[PDB]
């Protein structure tokens, strides 16, 4: 037994490494940055007809501009997600703007390696968060997709999946994607490829779609749109 | 073994493998490249791609008008300590009007990063740094360690497969002192080309350049910015 | 003056086997009385009772505090406190308070609960103690109840002379204060019994 | 039982199964490692310390190589055991002092400074977090109604005033040789004190000393003031030691 | 506050 | 910092095994005795003094407490001399709040609640100390026992230490209600004779006595006039 | 004061403390919850009968607030410690509010709580999952699920404890629109789903509702064993 | 330091908590303890362990405290950390009292103790306190009461129970004799006096062996009373004369 | 295994973890120390581990006081951590007591910071071993030695490292007491080129600086000039 600050041999967090591997445990998730726009798409993940499908919640809103999709131990998140509002909204009261995805991406993963047992307040965190993250959304540099993982590592990505099946929709994601491509094509790109990579047969109460586009703000869809686009797919 | 979990367990041959296990983190972060002249400071940075679709890791960070830095290791452990000398940057200006001198930054840095070395529960910084700075004793390479142990370099480089760009370093060193920006920019390209495999090339993709000197203030090229440093590799 | 804000008067008085305390039963605010029954002489045992005048919401307070760690005592020791050792705990109590006290000045009355001794004692607001053998007075008609102390309290007097006299005391003491009285209550505390009487008394 | 050992009772100080503390019985061996022994002795007039000065090296400025060190201006030690170990024991017991003479408005008694120095090792031996102290403290000086005291501690936190005693490699050869003599002295008591410790001190180590060899510091009914002896000073001690 |  | 999880625990068979080790401690300690006479109480100890060395008065395991109680102990010394200071301490403190000497019983009660501190508290072992602790109040003696636990016993004759089962057997048969202080001092040195080894002098056993004048040390020459008969 | 990390990653990233405070409410008695049209209802096993018991106070059904209460299964120690935090928090809502909590409000405090007892040093996790019901102020019933690790859900119906795997088992193919149609058939649902697995029904079987508005009713003994016989005697036909 | 932690506040891989159940089994080593609640008051007998001859008899009782006017409790266990925990009841119904002004209900008072032993489990990396209780007595809520509590944190309401050596065997006794809403402090007496008779198997019964202290209710005031030798003599008397009828 | 914590006596009265801390130094190259009639002198032989860095880099001769040098042996960043703790002791001095700090009290009160850290399980040992030298009119030329374990003693000679031994002999050569510091330098240097291994690890910086009657009291790098000096009789001595 060691001690949750050892590094292995390799140079690595053994804790950070095994936080990374608890996010393969999660529902698969899937965003993708269009010019016009960028979507954020998740399995569910549905274990019995009795659950209700609309209290699971793995797409939020951040703030009216950016959401976020997530994977892995999800009573891990909401911390990291009230973190993210709060900083937006702090953001917002001093400055009377948007904060960029960018730096809501930034403010959270600096609570990443904030863990250990003998620095700090009388019970800080104990280990690393189990979770990984996709920050979409909007800012003056356009339309914005990050990803950001336990080790407190974020970058920008044009298309990326997270999640159980992620190698397997991350291949699907690199053959589809382009830099041109319209919003609503990468709406049903990701929703085929989801539909690859789920156990179970996809339809509208087992996944969650969200948009955030330059016109108009983070929007999740409803069930009858969900419906509209699952026709062709 | 015994050994090897505890950074304030000292092994019987005097070593501490902790630290030790941490300097491999730096070893397995892409490689950099930092060199100077008589006038300027140049960092050069590959930037690790996840996927295809990735943007590509940031590898130089702003530090002060007169300071910018290349990292190698957690990128968590970079930022941590990066906002640490961003703030005894501003705690300089604030309190004397003037750039904290860089060799001063440095010795902040090493006294800060040994405190977790001796402390039970605790751990090194998992990051090394290479450190572009110009102030009233001219341009300076610095480099930062695990080990809380810093350097003063006529040039480095850290990361992966750096021993070649170490060797291209030493090899062309005598000519640095002497070079024009544009020359020493194309020096630590160079180098770092070194680090990669035969196949690969240096791309604006990859790139990332850090220049800091007597006129120039710490300033980052990326993307489109660096290829008129690529052009001209002649 | 804080003292003078509620009002009030208290007095205890010994006699040959058995004490007395006494306090008027007015709860006023400044010039308005409020109520005519308010208790300012509370047991703490079987044959000892505190009677505390000065501010009323400190009269409370320090009673019920002091129960608290009245009874923590008993329970923990083997015993009843004997009267000696309840001065020194509230004397204790009140000085913990010494740069901001308690408005009030206690006397304690009662009998050793073993010998059956009689023992009275007063205290100022910050625990200062004082033992006598004849009588002690507290609030804020203090001239009027040594006067007639003073010249009333006379050694040995069996319970029904030292009922007179301490209600004596009150009674004409009280009646030349302003915001002192509304009632008389007096507490004779024997070997064997506990007699409380309220006594006939001006209601201006 | 007889040398049982359960858990940890080897590493920190918890009782073993027959109710001892290895990490104490430890600290012990650890004061023989500097290799050094000490003798103190007492009389009517005086209280000595003598130990040995091992300069190895011929680097070493011999002045600054001593284990010999003033408390109070009235208050001796010789150390005995790790030497920064030691130190910090002998800086913790200025202070003691000090702080007493400022809070009570008199010298600390030797026997009480023994007693916190005592009292502090203690703790050592009760905490798990840190070690004892590998080092040994014999106290010299003069109290006005009883006469010269000498005092030892150690690092258990056991403490006793003595007649004469000793510390490091030869303690019990030097107890055996004292013992011995104060049995033929009437009233158990001894009058030659300075020639005792080092007679002790030479026969248990089969030495027979140089000036410069060993370290001698007193306290005496008349100059209560803690002395340090020159070289000089030792040197007429040996030499009227050698003529009988 | 009684004095002496 | 200082460690913070307790280093007694509970084995599987329901032992505080640290605890029982520390109580070996004790019975590997120097004998001690108490004897509460009708009219007072004598605690009376072995000094385990080898050399003729030792300064025998420089330090006492008899030690007083208050004007009225008093100690002795077996097993560590400077464990016991800890508990010596917080008694004191502790009888003070309740000095200076009621103004009456404390209780014997009061004192042993909060004595004994340091010592269970000890058994939980984080980073510390327990005392391997048990103390005797006689007193008089209420017109009446009182001996009492505290162990490494802080478990507490009242006793009118007990033994601790080394040869401690022998040393209440022969108290068994030879303690009465009816006895006199100077003749349970008598029975006191003659209960240390029995587990001793190497004659007795004043020099080498120490004992108190507590009546209603208070507790304090027999001298030397006391202790030579009762050993005179022994 | 105690800082140890006790809940930590294991390789592939396991939490075991987590998984083993899960072991905890397993070997607990079973409770089960129905969200009925206008009515929620929780039953819950045993535990251990025992005729010298005070029934009283043992209970696994707790009111949280007026409109809100909850069951459990696990640490019943480690439960009463979450039922007082979650109580003090149901006013401190009404405080800076000035309503009631809704349900999903007091779970995801609950929730949230739990997730914090896992990430903390110097703690274990609740060995505990809740089944909380209750009324929002528009009137829609509700029942919501957490788990030690702080996860939680809502459910139509669902169970946890021992044989929590077989009642949710028959709860899929028994709750219809029709078993819920009425009050009765609601609370003889749960009933059907405890009587399954308690050992010597029942007897045993602890049972409480909440209609829209009207507070929590406890059923006693007497009216219970109307509520067994009513479905026994359906169950022959 | 983690080598030295024993880590006594976390899960074992079955979901149970190690130091709780090796409590639980020092207690099972305790003296007997048993509690029996009746129409007209409550009762607690108990094992004295206490027994030696040259012990002083200073304390009205070894086992039995009185923790405020209405309440008393007994132990098995740890006797120090029952001292701890005893002390602490007092400070908790005291609070209550100087807070409301008026007595802390039963349930209240096991309730508020038992918060206190569950966090010994679950942070502070303390052992637990090795005690479990017998709590009785009165309040104008539920009149007369028995509770139970044990070093997990939990406790009941029983009308009958023990703790102790031999507490199933004892459990089995009271489960047999003992009357729902028919007993009396008489009646629930001799019942005690049955039930250690049996349970203290090693072994003859004696009144220098056992306490009792009844809980009863006079002019709305609860008195509380430890049982004089000469009463409890009497008691075991009435038992074996008892016996005598068994037969014929 | 007795050999985890400074807190943990092994069987025998060893702490194993200061004697581990000790070794770190003795794996270091070797720094020499000499007080001579009128101050004192420091040399260290500096492996050049690359020769990509500058000429002055890793310094392990440091100011810690205006009047007082510091020579370090051992792990780097334990040293400067110990150097700062010394600067820091120095300026307390002056501010509380109003003039420069004595070397003797110096040495004693860094020696017991060091000391502090071979007690615990909570800290490990320093790995670095230093010399501390001054020199006034009042007090002379004065050189102490600290080590891992916090013992402090007064040298006329001392070294630290690898070489340790093969320095000494060297220096008991030196009728030091009577020579000054303007002809030491050379001797350390010499030193410092007997002792150094030109095999096993190849190039090395030599390091000097010195405090005495010639610096007035304030310690000083030795210049340039005398550096290469000293460097040329040593490299021709070797011959
Ligand atoms: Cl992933
Ligand atoms: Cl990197
Ligand atoms: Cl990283
Ligand atoms: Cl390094
Ligand atoms: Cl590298
Ligand atoms: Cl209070
Ligand atoms: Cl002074
Ligand atoms: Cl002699
Ligand atoms: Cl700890
Ligand atoms: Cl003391
Ligand atoms: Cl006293
Ligand atoms: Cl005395
Ligand atoms: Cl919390
Ligand atoms: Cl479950
Ligand atoms: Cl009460
Ligand atoms: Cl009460
Ligand atoms: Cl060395
Ligand atoms: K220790
Ligand atoms: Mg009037
Ligand atoms: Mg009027």
């Amino acid at each position: 037994d060691r001690g949750v600050n050892t590094f292995s041999p390799e140079g690595r967090l053994f804790q950070v490494e095994y936080a990374i591997e608890a996010i393969k445990l999660g529902s698969t998730a899937i965003g993708i940055q269009t010019s016009e726009g960028v979507c954020l798409a998740v399995e569910k993940r549905i274990t019995s007809p009795l659950m209700e499908p609309s209290s699971i919640e793995k797409i939020v809103e951040i703030d009216a501009h950016i959401g976020c999709a997530m994977s892995g131990l999800i009573a891990d998140a909401k911390t990291l997600i009230d973190k993210a509002r709060v900083e937006t909204q702090n953001h917002w009261f001093t400055y009377n703007e948007t904060m960029t995805v960018e730096s809501v991406t930034q403010a959270v993963s600096n609570l990443a390696l904030q863990f250990g047992e003998e620095d700090a307040d009388p019970g800080a965190m104990s280990r690393p968060f189990g979770v990984a993250l996709l920050f979409g959304g909007v800012d003056e540099k356009g339309p914005q997709l990050f990803h950001m993982d336990p080790s407190g590592t974020f970058v920008q990505c044009d298309a990326r999946a997270i999640g159980s099946a992620s190698e397997g929709a991350q291949s699907s994601l690199q053959e589809v994607y382009h830099k041109s491509m319209t919003l609503k094509e990468a709406i049903k790109s990701s929703l085929i490829i989801l539909k690859q990579v789920m156990e179970e047969k996809l339809n509208a109460t087992n996944i969650e779609l969200a948009t955030v586009q330059p016109g108009q703000n983070f929007h999740m869809f409803t069930k009858e749109e969900l419906e509209e686009v699952i026709k062709d797919i | 073994n015994q050994y090897d979990n505890d950074v304030t367990v000292w092994s019987p041959q005097g070593r501490i493998h902790q630290i030790e296990y941490a300097m491999e983190a730096v070893k397995q972060g892409s490689a950099t490249v930092g060199l100077k002249s008589k006038t300027h400071a140049v960092l050069v940075a590959l930037k690790r791609a996840q996927s295809e679709l990735a943007a590509h890791q940031k590898k130089i960070l702003h530090v002060d008008n007169h300071i910018g830095i290349s990292i190698a290791g957690l990128t968590a452990d970079a930022r941590l300590l990066c906002n640490f000398m961003r703030q005894e940057c501003l705690d300089s200006r604030f309190v004397f009007d003037r750039p904290l001198p860089v060799s001063r930054l440095v010795s902040l840095i090493g006294s800060k990063t040994q405190i977790p070395t001796q402390r039970y529960g605790r751990r090194p910084y998992g990051v090394g740094l290479l450190i572009a700075g110009y102030d009233d004793m001219g341009p300076h390479i610095f480099q930062t360690c695990p080990s809380a142990n810093y350097f003063d370099c006529r040039a480095m480089s850290i990361g992966a497969r750096s021993q070649s760009a170490r060797t291209y370093l030493e090899r062309h060193m005598s000519e640095f002192m002497e070079c024009n920006l544009n020359e020493l920019v194309k020096h630590g390209l160079r180098a770092l080309r070194e680090t990669l495999p035969a196949e690969q090339d240096l791309t604006t993709k990859n790139v990332s350049i850090g220049i800091v000197g007597k006129d120039l203030e710490f300033t980052i090229y990326d993307d489109d910015d660096v290829s008129p440093f690529l052009e001209g590799l002649e | 003056s804080i003292m003078s804000y509620n009002g009030g008067a208290v007095m205890a008085m010994k006699g040959k086997n058995c004490v007395a305390i006494a306090a008027d039963r007015r709860f006023g605010i400044q010039a308005q009385m409020v109520t005519t029954d308010f208790q300012k002489i509370f047991p703490m045992g079987d044959r000892l009772y505190i009677g505390l005048a000065g501010l009323a919401t400190d009269v409370q307070t320090v009673a019920q505090r002091l129960k608290f760690r009245l009874n923590l005592y008993e329970l923990k020791e083997g015993r009843q406190i004997k009267p000696y050792t309840l001065m020194s705990m509230v004397a204790n109590l009140l000085y913990e308070k010494r740069f901001g006290p308690y408005y009030t000045e206690p006397v304690i009355a009662g009998l050793d609960p073993k010998t059956f001794k009689p023992f009275i004692c007063s205290l100022d607001l910050i625990g200062c103690p004082m033992v006598t053998d004849d009588f002690v007075v507290s609030g804020t008609c203090a001239e009027q109840m040594y006067g007639m102390c003073e010249s009333l309290w006379e050694p040995n007097m069996d319970p029904d002379h030292l009922f007179e006299t301490i209600s004596q005391a009150m009674l004409n003491a009280v009646d030349r204060d302003a915001v002192s009285g509304m009632g008389v209550i007096v507490h004779i505390i024997e070997k064997d019994k506990i007699t409380t009487r309220t006594l006939k008394a001006r209601m201006d | 039982s007889r040398g049982s050992s359960a858990g940890f009772d080897r590493h920190i100080t918890i009782f073993s199964p027959e109710g001892r503390l290895y990490q104490v019985e430890y600290a012990f061996k650890a004061i023989n490692q500097g290799g050094l022994t000490s003798v103190a002795v007492r009389g009517k007039d005086c209280a000595v310390i003598v130990t040995q000065k091992k300069v190895p090296d011929k680097l070493l400025d011999s002045s600054t190589v001593t284990h010999l060190f003033k408390i109070t201006e009235n208050i001796g030690c010789v150390m005995t055991g790790m030497t920064a170990d030691s130190r910090s024991q002998v800086q913790r017991a200025r202070y003691e002092a000090a702080n007493w003479k400022y809070k009570y408005g008199y010298e600390i008694p030797v026997d009480m400074l023994c007693k916190r120095i005592a009292d502090i090792s203690q703790v050592y031996t009760q905490n798990a977090e840190m070690r004892p102290l590998g080092c040994c403290m014999i106290l010299i000086g003069i109290d006005e109604e009883q006469g010269p005291q000498v005092y030892k501690c150690d690092p258990a936190g056991y403490y006793c005033g003595f007649k004469a005693t000793a510390a490091g490699v030869k303690q019990t050869e030097s107890t055996s040789f004292l013992e011995k003599k104060v049995k033929k002295k009437f009233d158990w008591t001894f009058e030659q004190t300075v020639e005792t410790a080092i007679t002790c001190l030479s026969t248990v180590l089969s030495i027979d000393f140089k000036p410069s060899e060993i370290e001698v510091g007193v306290v005496t009914v008349e100059n209560p003031k803690f002395r340090i002896l020159t070289e000089a000073e030792i040197d007429a001690h040996l030499v009227a030691l050698a003529e009988r | 506050i009684i004095t002496x | 910092r200082g460690y913070s999880f307790s280093l007694t625990t509970f084995s599987p068979s329901g032992k505080l095994v640290q605890i029982e080790y520390a109580l070996a401690a004790v019975a590997g300690g120097a004998p001690s005795v108490g004897i509460k006479a009708a009219n007072g109480v004598v605690l009376a100890t072995e000094k385990k003094q080898k050399s003729i060395l030792y300064d025998e008065r420089s330090v006492h395991k008899v030690e007083p407490i208050t004007k009225h109680i008093g100690l002795v102990y077996s097993g560590m010394g400077p464990d016991y001399r800890v508990l010596v200071h917080r008694a004191r301490k502790l009888a003070q403190q309740y000095y200076l709040v009621y103004q009456e000497p404390i209780p014997t019983a009061q004192l042993v009660q909060r004595v004994a609640s340091v010592m269970q501190e000890y058994t939980q508290s984080g980073g510390v072992r327990p005392f391997g100390v048990s103390l005797l602790i006689c007193g008089w109040n209420e017109g009446r003696p009182y001996l009492f026992q505290s162990d490494p636990s802080g478990a507490y016993f009242a006793w009118k004759a007990t033994a601790m230490g080394k040869n401690y089962v022998n040393g209440k057997t022969f108290l068994e048969k030879r303690y009465n209600e009816d006895l006199e202080l100077e003749d349970a001092i008598h029975t006191a040195i003659l209960t240390l004779k029995e587990s001793f080894e190497g004659q007795m002098t004043e020099d080498n056993i120490e004992v108190g006595i507590c009546n209603e004048a208070g507790f304090r040390r027999l001298t030397p020459t006391e202790v030579k006039d009762y050993l005179a008969a022994i | 004061s105690y800082d140890r990390a006790i809940t930590v990653f294991s390789p592939d990233g396991h939490l075991f403390q987590v998984e083993y405070a899960q072991e905890a409410v397993k070997k607990g008695s079973t409770a089960v919850g129905v969200r009925g049209r206008d009515i929620v209802v929780l039953g819950v096993e045993k535990k251990s009968v025992a005729k010298l018991q005070d029934e009283r106070t043992v209970r696994k059904i707790c009111a949280l607030d007026d409109n809100v209460c909850m069951a459990f299964a696990g640490l019943t120690a480690d439960a009463r410690i979450v039922i007082n935090r979650a109580r003090v928090e149901c006013q401190s809502h009404r405080l800076t509010v000035e309503d009631p909590v809704t349900v999903e409000y007091i779970t995801r405090y609950i929730a949230s709580l739990k997730q914090r007892y896992t990430q903390s040093n110097g703690r274990r996790p609740f060995g505990i999952s809740a089944l909380i019901v209750g009324f929002d102020f528009d009137g829609t019933p509700r029942l919501y699920q957490t788990d030690p690790s702080g996860t939680y859900h809502a459910w139509k119906a669902n169970a946890i404890g021992r044989g929590a795997k077989s009642v949710r088992e028959f709860l899929e193919k028994n709750y219809t629109d029709e078993a819920i149609e009425t009050d009765d058939l609601t609370i003889k649902l749960v009933i059907k789903a405890l009587l399954e697995v308690v050992q010597s029904g029942g007897k045993n079987i602890e049972l409480a509702v909440m209609r829209r508005d009207q507070s929590l009713k406890i059923l006693n003994p007497e009216e219970i064993e109307k509520y067994v016989a009513e479905i026994e005697k359906e169950k022959e036909e | 330091s983690r080598r030295y932690d024993s880590r006594t506040t976390i899960f074992s891989p079955e979901g149970r908590l190690y130091q709780v159940e090796y409590a639980m089994e020092a207690i099972g080593h305790a003296g007997t303890c048993l509690g029996i609640l009746a129409n007209d008051g409550v009762l607690l007998a108990a094992e004295r362990r206490n027994i030696h001859k040259l012990l002083d008899e200073v304390f009205f009782s070894e086992k039995i405290y009185k923790l405020n006017e209405d309440m008393a409790c007994s132990v098995a266990g740890i006797t120090s950390d029952a001292n701890v925990l005893t002390n602490e009841l007092r400070l908790i119904a005291q609070r209550y009292l100087l807070q409301y002004q008026e007595p802390i209900p039963c349930e209240q008072l096991v309730t508020a103790l038992c918060d206190i032993k569950q966090a010994y489990t679950q942070f502070g990396g303390k052992r637990p306190f090795g005690v479990s209780l017998l709590y009785i007595g009165w309040d104008k809520h539920y009149g007369f009461q028995l509770y139970q509590s044990d070093p997990s944190g939990n406790y009941g309401g029983w009308k009958a129970t023990c703790i102790g050596n031999n507490s199933a065997a004892a459990v089995s006794m009271l489960k047999q004799d003992y009357k729902e809403g028919e007993m009396t402090l008489k009646s629930a007496l001799a019942l005690a006096i049955k039930v250690l008779n049996k349970t203290m198997d090693v072994s003859k019964l004696s009144a220098e062996k056992v306490e009792i202290a009844t809980l009863t209710r006079e002019n709305g005031k609860t008195v509380i009373r430890v049982l004089k030798q000469k009463e409890v003599e009497q008691l075991i008397k009435k038992h074996e004369e008892e016996e005598a009828k068994a037969e014929r | 295994g007795y050999d985890l914590s400074a807190s943990t006596f092994s069987p025998d009265g060893r702490v194993f973890q200061v004697e581990y801390a000790m070794k770190a130094v003795e794996n270091s190259s070797t720094a020499i120390g000499i007080r001579c009639k009128d101050g004192v002198v420091f040399g260290v032989e500096k492996l050049v581990l690359s020769k990509l860095y500058e000429e002055g880099s890793n310094k392990r001769l440091f100011n810690v006081d205006r009047h007082v040098g510091m020579a370090v042996a051992g792990l780097l960043a334990d040293a400067r951590s110990l150097a700062d703790i010394a600067r820091e002791e120095a300026s307390n001095f002056r501010s509380n007591f109003g003039y420069n700090i004595p070397l003797k009290h110096l040495a004693d009160r860094v020696a017991m910071y060091v000391h502090a850290y071979t007690l615990y399980s909570a800290v490990r040992p320093f790995g670095c071993s230093f010399m501390l030298g001054s020199y006034s009119v009042n007090d002379g030329a004065q050189l102490y030695m600290i080590d891992p374990s916090g013992v402090s003693y007064g040298y006329w000679g001392c070294a630290i490292g690898k070489a340790r031994q093969a320095a000494k002999t060297e220096i008991e050569k030196l009728q030091m007491k009577e020579m000054t510091c303007r002809d030491i330098v050379k001797e350390v240097a010499k030193i410092i080129y007997i002792v150094h291994d030109e095999v096993k690890d190849k190039a090395f910086e030599l390091e000097l600086s010195w405090v005495g009657e010639l610096t007035n009291g304030r310690h000083e790098i030795v210049p340039k000039d005398i550096r290469e000096e000293a460097e040329k009789y040593a490299k021709e001595s070797l011959k």
